[PDB]
């Protein structure tokens, strides 16, 4: 499992300066998780103040803010709680509203492409979609099942792959 | 009767009963004048140019001014005997209520008619859902109508959507990214949905009065969506009103078309059309 010392000691270097549980920089939005799961609290926020640290693709580099035991492990602590053809209607459904042809409703140049989704994986893409980033709300038990949410990650994974 | 009507399926609401009850005004009008027409076209060929008339061109007639004036008006008066019958059998239609007793919002999507239950009050003042949820809406930052008791239909389910048969039905017609068509066969009536109807000065909703039969119905896609725009099908089913009150509370607490129909004792999946090969490979 993920080491909860190292999730606290990670915590405490790299986030406690805008979150105490809280946050300083959008109030309401550091007690406030839609969807919460570790999945979506590993993933890096796509939009916001604050861009993932993790480098692209999850190669070791020389600004990563963190590695893989590191991240597992924060979201972890965080988390203390104390078919393509469905995928493509799926997508046509829910998500074609802010997402037609690849592009991001809040800005027309940000895409959902590997080069601005960066590191981009399908468990990356499943957890944002679960819970989901702040420009997108949470579409997990709320919306769409387990099934339904697989599809249209890996419809939106194969098509930004390419 | 059955012949005279060119193939129009009988319909199942009072207010599609009255379209095919004008529909045979084809009779009184369409074919009766075209066999008017056709008993002049083919009366000459009984006037050919037979070898006694030869040399003798014929009367050279050109203007008859009581005909133009004849002619003219009996043509006018059946589309004056018309413009009354459907004037008065649109505004039959065209009509609404504000006891509508269920709201079934149908958001076509791209291509596959994702359904959804709004509020809905019985006669009887016994079942009284009602449920939307704004919060869901918020979410947006719009013109769709969200709710709790939707009908997604992927690729392969086929979306069953399911309405008592003896209640008045409204239908508020919402498209996600193009305009769609909102086409029952059987409710002789058809409404395209539009992208955001009450910016395009659109009516957005229309309602039947009652359904007169029980079963189950097709239903497709007209105005054209684009690839897939044969693949849009859809399925009613006009359950009984005993047998829809608990359709919802078996789906209330949370279950899918092939749970829900199976607790009514009724085949879950679609009868009267299915899911495409083409489509799902
Ligand atoms: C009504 C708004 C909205 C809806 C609906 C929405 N999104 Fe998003 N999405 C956003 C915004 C805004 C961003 C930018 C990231 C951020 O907010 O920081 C985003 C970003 C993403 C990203 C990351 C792209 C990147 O390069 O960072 C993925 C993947 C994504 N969305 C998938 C989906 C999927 C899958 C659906 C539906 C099946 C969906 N979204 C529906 C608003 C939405
Ligand atoms: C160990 C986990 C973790 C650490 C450390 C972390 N974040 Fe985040 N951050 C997230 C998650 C998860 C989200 C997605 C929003 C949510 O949780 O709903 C996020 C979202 C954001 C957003 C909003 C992006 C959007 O599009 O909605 C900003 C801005 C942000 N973070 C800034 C920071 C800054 C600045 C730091 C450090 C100086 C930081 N973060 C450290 C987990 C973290
Ligand atoms: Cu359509
Ligand atoms: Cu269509």
């Amino acid at each position: 499992s993920a080491l909860l010392r190292t999730g606290k000691q990670l915590f405490e270097t790299s986030c406690v300066s805008c979150h105490g549980a809280n946050l300083q920089g959008v109030p309401d939005r550091g007690p406030s998780l839609i969807g919460t799961g570790e999945a979506a609290v590993y993933f890096q926020v796509s939009t916001g103040r604050m861009p993932a640290m993790r480098g692209e693709a999850q190669a070791p580099s020389k600004p990563p803010h963190f590695d893989e035991s590191q991240i597992d492990a924060l979201g972890a602590y965080v988390q203390a709680n104390g078919d393509v053809a469905r995928g493509g209607d799926l997508f046509r459904l829910n998500c074609a509203s802010c997402h037609n042809f690849t592009g991001k409703g809040g800005a027309l140049s940000s895409g959902k492409y590997a080069p601005d989704l960066g590191d981009a994986n399908p468990a990356q893409i499943y957890t944002a979609m679960l819970t989901g980033p702040q420009n997108m709300p949470k579409f997990s038990d709320r919306q769409l099942t387990p099934d339904e949410k697989r599809d249209i990650v890996a419809y939106v994974r194969e098509s930004a792959e390419t | 009767s059955d012949a005279l009507a060119l193939g129009w399926p009988t319909g199942i609401t009072p207010e599609a009963k009255l379209n095919r009850e004008l529909w045979i005004g084809s009779v009184i009008a369409s074919f009766a004048v075209g066999a008017i027409v056709w008993g002049l076209i083919f009366w000459t060929s009984a006037f050919h140019r037979k070898k006694a008339t030869d040399t003798e061109l014929p009367r050279q007639f050109g203007y008859n001014m009581p005909l133009e004036l004849t002619l003219t008006v009996i043509p006018f008066l059946i589309i004056s005997v018309l413009f009354y019958f459907t004037v008065v059998v649109q505004e039959r239609m065209m009509h609404k209520d504000p006891n509508p007793e269920v709201v079934i919002d149908v958001t076509a999507f791209q291509w596959n008619w994702k359904f959804g239950y709004q509020k809905i009050a019985f006669a009887d003042g016994s079942f009284d859902y009602d449920g939307a949820d704004p919060e869901r809406k918020e979410a947006m930052t719009t013109y769709l109508n969200f709710d709790k008791i939707e009908t997604l239909g992927t690729s392969s389910e086929i979306p069953v959507l399911v309405l008592p048969a003896g209640k008045r039905i409204e239908f508020v017609l919402n498209s996600a990214d193009v305009i769609h068509g909102f086409w029952v066969p059987e409710f002789l009536f058809k409404r395209d949905v539009l992208p955001e109807p009450k910016a395009n000065n659109s009516d957005n909703v229309f309602q039947v009065s009652e359904i007169q039969q029980t079963g189950a119905f097709v239903g497709r896609c007209t105005e054209m969506c684009g690839t897939f725009h044969a693949m849009m099908n859809f399925e009613v089913r006009v359950v009984e009103p005993n047998d829809f009150k608990a359709y919802i509370d078996q789906r209330n607490a949370g279950k899918t078309n092939a749970e829900a129909l199976a607790a009514i004792n009724q085949p879950p999946l679609a009868i009267t059309t299915e899911p495409f090969e083409s489509r799902r490979g």
